[PDB]
RNA sequence: CUGUGCG
């Protein structure tokens, strides 16, 4: 039944999450065994706030923490400040269009595209045109550079409605005087090129993302008393019992599925006997 | 096979095939016949029913000489009431009369006996190991001298490692003068060393490896460096190019790969090495060849000198198996009573403290037993500290078995916790039992060893052989297998000398002693004498024939004897078949008697005893006999230089270089017996070439 | 006193080498992978890269024995080498390009990397995987120890290991940089670093591959309970008592005969054709299906090819040979306790 | 997808005798589904 | 064919 296997994999993940903090990579939500996310061919329903990022999972992705916020659409309401360059003969047209796109939540990114035409010299009318070619490269996430590659061909630059303003300005510029569809990447990587990478690892100590050592945000769970008491069992060793159970009372301030009614399962919830742990949190 | 290279290599078995078609469609002798048409075949157990099985007027003697009193059909009653009378007989005319051939134990007798046997007491031998044995005195000496008391030597370690290194490729295909040209260098470097540091020949050099004017060399070869300046002398006047003629050759047609810049050409100035020579007086070794106890009383020793003791044991252990691996093809520069010189030995060296070094010095190399002298170093001064003679192949175990041994002694003595003052007075005697055993390796130990076993297990139980006493003891020689033999007994009677039945602490006890005894396979198992070995194998085998008097000379080796050894044959069976049941004379000569052999036959037969003959899954479904052990077979030998020789002639089609020895590595893949077997084959094969030069 | 006898041929101590000092009376219900793996796992102080390729063989084996769809591309993958087999075996577990480059710093010395040692022995006169030679001689049917051991040391100070080519041991001993950038320096003489073995790499394979290798072998030999972490507990010398093997075996304990033979034809034909059952006529009852596709046989088999310190093939077809030890309660008061919970975590069902 | 040289594959494997004769002796490309070119598909094994 | 070390 998915959503119990869900609830589970949320439960399993935040339990093991109690006793340390840790990344959320590959290394860490893949050796676990849980992970009936790849199962299930028929993929309709996930479990809530990870429903973005295993999205991706299910293609492997290499990477270690993006800033998955799509709940705050970055595709869509982007800042069109864009603008271009001049070119460089080797006819030969080549070109460097550096923009600086933004997203919804709180985030930004530059992306610089760098094209090369090779045309063909018209007499005198318009031009002659034979192949195009252009490469990504700049800072962008898995959603912020596939934004940065549908808005550069949604641009008034030289491809859509003319706007080449030529003026006798990008020859000044090359000439010293003064007188008068590559959407194949789809993914986080930077397009074979890019800026420094590699900072900001986020850890996940007590259910609340910590980029840095701040509190995010943080979710929801059950524990109905049955899977919690039978999940409360060995482990390896005791310490690790004493940080989850005064842990989990803190956690259990923030949900209000007090579910776990009062009979002889509180007693073998009781077989650890942690009473000032229990009782210290209050 | 039939097979050859003139053939398609397919019409050879048409060719039998029809062969044997047409021998087999007409013919025209019996045996004949059968012969060849069994050896057209290609392949093909019991049933050889196609023998002939032909009779020669001898087999008769034989029959009825072996099957006139078998009947296998006697019945069970009879069998019944022959033994009841048997028993009755035997009761009153053997077993009163005291002619049995076991007793009981009565243990007290038993240990009067054993401390007979064993304690001897009319030996003129001291009650002190250390000086009965050699190699123990020499031990004990090293050890009790060592408990109560910088870039030059590696540099000096890593020309050595050059030198030992181009020794090996034997470019100068002679090998007098080659070890003159390396101990030259050596002088060379000497000198090239001792010009400035005036603090390295004194205090790095006497503190590192060096002894009085004695200096160790490539090949493990320590030499005088007087004779080294006489040697030197020689080859200038005679021949000066000489040296010329070693400084051109290690540049062309040479591996070219050297350090020695300067270290080689220059010319020794032998005012130098006559300096060198005068700063160190002549402490000359000696070599002793061919009263009083005052031993320290290991009884009353620490419990701190004894692993140190064996620490030096199994460094001298080591020392032994490396000079063991020193080169074969080695011969000194001079050839050489009681008490013979040492001016061109072999030595080894071995490491005990950070200024002290022990040296084992010996003048022969090889495979076999030799004779060895202990020195020690301290601070630059050599002392004596003994001189031994031994087999080092029997030293391997002790190698570096210096904290097992020691930790068998204590789990040992622990297994007796169960009373204090037990282990004081017999830890240290299984220490020392365990030292002699390990110094002093030889078959008559551990044959006493396992006399002790079989001792222990007829004392500890009840009743016993009366011949038992007869198989323990074994004749000592050399004086050193006295002292381990006491050892031994004397342990056996202190942990059995009181009450010790089977009503007390008595299973760890006995396996204490069972251990103790077990100490026997410490000695390495591998025939210290071969030849004496055969002797004693070939002895052992013809005794008991010879004693029966059986074994004739020399057969036809193809299926006839002669009147006379079929005579004795027949004899032979005729005595073996002639025992009877009641002459209590034959008892201990081989033979058997036919009418038992039919009460038993007849008793099985008729499913009588627990099993019956009512089998199941139906049965019937190039070395010289003449020296066995030998690495290599006169047929092989022969074999191997026929095959070299024709070799040799077919690529004559002169000259032949030294790489004719190459073929003779080639088809043989070395011990002292290989490469004089190689040697040998040499031989052959170089006056071979010789003979069909002429 | 091995480990010294072989160190004084010059071979050089290595992390496997002889029999592995500080062991415990876990002889017992344990063969020579599990105590090579405990060696390997004392060498490392504090576990945290042994634990993470130990859950990275779990799932392995998770997946392996009933889990997801696998088996037989390891097969593929494992051939190639150490390094991009080791690394793909983390993608498809899970990892990063920090782990790729972390992982694969421990690195060893391997002087029988392009072969063998080459030597000649104190042998008697006139005289490829071991795994081969040890199916033919299953098919298939004077010298002195001292002796021995001087023609061993003989022969250890030639040109033995090969390249490319043969040379000595010393100069490959000396081409290595002492570094010493606190990863190559808590097990001296046994592990170095990437960086450290610039001027020679042809004699360099990581650590981790082999403990990997050697744990799944583990998990083919006596069971998934050597995933776990070790445990510490918290006798008058005369208490000696019998104690009986608790291996549990999931690859068909039986283990008959002709199993081995099919899987290496159908995997490597190559290696089944030549090398392989020259002298043999009843290949058919092997041929028709005897009982292809074992339980792990077929991805325990590789290992044993590739990795030539296993020995696991040999040892699977024979007996334990003692079926009882015997033991004091003073060894068995510290002897340590390691008893995996499910792999399963066991919330599953 | 089911591409190319998938099913010679699983026939070399089961019948080794139907896969040497009547089978590929007009080949220079075996090595590519020799050396593991995707083997033990998911269900062409029992369906061949 | 072709050994240099137990500090
Ligand atoms: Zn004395």
């Amino acid at each position: 039944s998915p959503q119990q296997i869900c609830t589970n994999f949320k439960t399993q993940l935040v339990l093991s999450s109690m006793v340390n903090p840790l990344v959320l990579s590959t290394s860490c939500l893949k050796s676990f065994f849980w992970f009936n996310e790849v199962l299930e061919l028929e993929d309709d329903s996930q479990i809530e706030l990870a429903e973005l990022t295993d999205f991706a999972l299910m293609v492997k992705n290499q990477n270690v923490s993006r800033a998955m916020f799509v709940e705050d659409i970055a595709m869509g309401y982007v800042v069109s400040n864009f603008e271009g360059v001049r070119i460089s003969l080797s006819d030969h047209v080549r070109m460097s269009t550096k923009f600086k796109l933004k997203r919804k939540m709180v985030y930004s990114f530059s992306l610089e595209c760098i094209m090369d035409v090779g045309e063909i010299q018209n007499k005198e009318v318009i031009l002659k045109v034979v192949a195009v070619d252009q490469s990504v490269s700049g800072s962008g996430g898995n959603h912020m550079l596939l934004d940065g590659v549908s808005v550069v061909a949604s641009l008034p630059l030289f491809t859509g409605q003319a706007s080449f303003d030529l003026a006798a300005m990008l020859i000044e510029s090359n000439l010293a005087g003064s007188n008068d569809s590559p959407e194949l990447s789809d993914k986080y990587s930077y397009r074979l090129s890019g800026p420094e990478n590699q900072e900001d690892p986020l850890v996940l100590k007590d259910g609340a993302f910590y980029v840095g050592g701040e509190r995010l945000s943080t979710y929801k769970v059950e524990f109905t008393g049955d899977l919690v008491v039978k999940a409360l069992g060995a482990l390896e060793d005791d310490e690790s019992v004493v940080s989850m159970l005064h842990q989990l009372w803190p956690y259990l301030k923030a949900t209000s599925q007090v579910i776990l009614f009062q009979q002889e399962d509180f007693t073998i919830v009781h077989d650890l006997y942690k009473k000032q742990l229990t009782k210290s949190i209050e | 096979n039939y097979n050859n290279r003139f053939v398609a290599d397919w019409v050879i078995e048409r060719i039998r095939w029809l062969l044997i078609e047409i021998l087999k469609a007409s013919k025209s002798e019996d045996q004949e016949y059968q012969r060849l048409i069994h050896s057209l075949s290609n392949v093909k157990l019991e049933n050889l029913e196609h023998l002939k099985r032909n009779s020669l007027d001898y087999d008769e003697r034989l029959n009825e000489s072996l099957f006139i009193g078998l009947k296998g059909d006697i019945r069970e009653s009879t069998v019944r009431e022959e033994l009841i009378k048997l028993k009755l007989w035997f009761k009153d005319e053997v077993f009163s009369k005291g002619l049995g051939k076991f007793k009981l134990t009565d243990r007290r007798e038993l240990l009067e006996s054993l401390s007979s046997l064993g304690a001897h007491l009319d030996s003129d031998v001291s009650s002190c190991p250390f000086c009965n044995n050699k190699l123990m005195e020499i031990v004990y000496n090293v050890t009790f001298s060592c408990v109560e008391r910088s870039n030059i030597e590696k540099h000096y370690l890593s020309v050595l490692s050059l030198c030992n290194k181009i020794k090996g490729l034997k470019v100068f295909n002679t090998r007098r003068n080659t070890l003159l040209f390396l101990d030259l260098i050596m002088v060379n470097l000497m000198v090239d060393i001792s010009d400035s540091c005036q603090d390295a020949i004194e205090s790095l050099r006497k503190s590192g490896l060096i002894v009085g004017q004695m200096v160790m060399l490539v090949n493990d070869r320590v030499l005088d460096i007087l004779e080294a300046v006489k040697l030197i002398r020689k080859k200038i006047g005679t021949n000066p190019n000489w040296v010329k003629n070693c400084s051109k050759i290690l540049e062309r047609s040479h591996p070219e790969i050297w350090h020695h810049l300067s270290t080689l050409i220059k010319q020794p100035d032998f005012n130098s090495l006559i300096s060198i020579a005068q700063h160190l007086v002549s402490d000359r070794p000696i070599m002793r060849y061919s009263k009083i106890c005052r031993h320290k009383l290991f009884q009353e020793m620490s419990s701190f000198e004894q692993m140190r003791l064996f620490k030096t044991l199994s460094s001298i252990s080591l020392s032994l198996i490396n000079s063991m691996k020193t080169s074969f093809s080695s011969r000194l520069l001079v050839n050489e009573f009681g008490n013979v010189r040492l001016r061109e030995c072999y030595a080894q060296r071995f490491y005990l403290a950070e200024s002290l070094v022990g040296f084992l010095f010996y003048q022969k190399t090889g495979e076999r037993s030799r004779c060895y002298s202990v020195y020690l170093s301290d601070n630059g001064v050599m002392s004596e500290q003994g001189s031994f003679y031994c087999d080092p192949k029997r030293f391997f175990l002790p190698v570096f078995s210096d904290e097992v041994l020691a930790g068998m002694c204590e789990e040992m003595t622990s297994w007796l916790d169960f009373d204090t003052g037990l282990m004081n007075d017999t830890g240290p005697i299984l220490r020392l039992l365990v030292l002699a055993i390990l110094c002093s390796p030889s078959k008559r130990n551990q044959t006493f060893l396992q006399g002790l076993r079989y001792f222990l297990m007829a004392f500890a139980n009840q009743i016993h052989h009366i011949d038992l006493t007869s198989k323990l003891v074994v004749e000592c020689k050399s004086s050193s297998e006295v002292v381990v033999q006491r050892l031994a007994v004397g342990l056996f009677i202190r942990l059995l000398s009181g009450e010790s039945d089977a009503s007390l602490f008595f299973s760890r006890r006995f396996k204490y002693l069972l251990n103790v005894s077990y100490l026997c396979h410490l000695i390495t198992k591998e025939t210290p004498d071969r030849l004496t070995d055969q002797i004693k194998c070939f002895e052992k085998f013809i005794e008991p024939k010879v004693k029966f008097g059986c074994a004739v000379v020399n057969p036809s080796l193809n299926g006839k004897l002669t009147v006379d050894q079929e005579d004795i044959m027949i004899n032979g069976l005729k005595k073996f078949f002639s025992k009877s049941l009641r002459d209590t004379e034959d008892v201990q000569t081989p033979g058997v008697c036919k009418e038992l052999l039919n009460y038993c036959v007849s008793l099985f037969n008729r499913g009588k005893l627990k099993v019956s003959g009512e089998l199941k899954n139906n049965p019937f479904r190039i070395p010289k006999l003449d020296e066995l052990g030998n690495i290599l077979s006169t047929y092989d030998k022969e074999k191997l230089v026929s095959a070299c020789v024709s070799s040799m002639a077919e690529r004559f089609k002169n000259l032949d270089p030294d790489s004719t020895d190459y073929l003779i590595l080639k088809n043989l893949t070395l011990t002292e017996e290989q490469v004089e077997s190689f040697n040998e084959i040499k031989h052959d094969v170089q006056v071979a070439l010789a003979k069909m030069a002429d | 006193r091995v480990n010294q006898l072989i160190r004084y041929s010059g071979y050089g101590e290595t992390p496997f080498g002889a029999i592995e000092d500080q062991d415990v009376k876990d002889w017992v219900d344990g063969s020579r992978g599990y105590r090579l793996q405990r060696k390997i796992e004392a060498i490392f102080h504090d576990d945290k890269e042994t634990s993470f390729i130990r859950n990275c063989a779990r799932k392995v084996f998770n997946d392996i024995k009933r889990g997801r769809i696998f088996e037989e591309n390891l097969i593929n993958l494992i051939g190639r080498g150490g390094d991009e087999a080791l690394t793909g075996f983390l993608q498809y577990a899970g990892c990063s390009e920090q782990e790729v480059n972390r992982v694969l710093n421990y690195r060893w010395v391997n002087l029988s990397s392009f072969g063998d040692l080459r030597l000649v022995l104190r042998t008697k006169l006139m005289t490829v995987p071991t795994l081969i030679k040890t199916l033919q001689s299953k098919l298939s049917r004077q010298s002195s120890v001292a002796s021995g051991f001087i023609g061993f040391c003989k022969s250890m100070g030639s040109k033995c290991v090969r390249d490319g080519g043969f040379l000595y041991i010393k100069e490959v001993y000396s081409g290595v940089s002492a570094c010493t950038c606190e990863i190559c320096a808590l097990k001296p003489k046994i592990i170095y670093c990437n960086n450290s073995l610039n001027k020679v790499s042809q004699f360099s394979k990581p650590i981790l591959w082999d403990y990997f290798s050697l744990v799944l072998t583990n998990a083919c030999e006596l069971g998934e309970w050597v995933f776990s972490t070790v445990k510490e507990p918290q006798n008058n010398q005369n208490f000696f008592w019998a104690v009986k093997p608790k291996v549990v075996r999931q690859i068909e304990d039986q283990l008959g005969m002709n199993h081995v033979l099919q899987s290496i034809r159908r995997n490597y034909p190559v290696l089944f054709d030549e090398h392989l059952t020259p002298f043999m006529n009843d290949l058919q009852v092997s041929r028709t299906m005897d009982s292809g596709r074992l339980k792990f046989l077929d991805v325990c088999i590789a290992l044993d090819m590739m990795n030539e310190n296993l020995g696991i093939i040999s040892h699977l077809l024979k007996t334990r040979d003692n079926s009882v030890y015997i033991v004091k309660q003073s060894d068995c008061a510290l002897a340590h306790i390691r008893q995996s919970s499910y792999t399963d975590w066991e919330l599953g069902l």
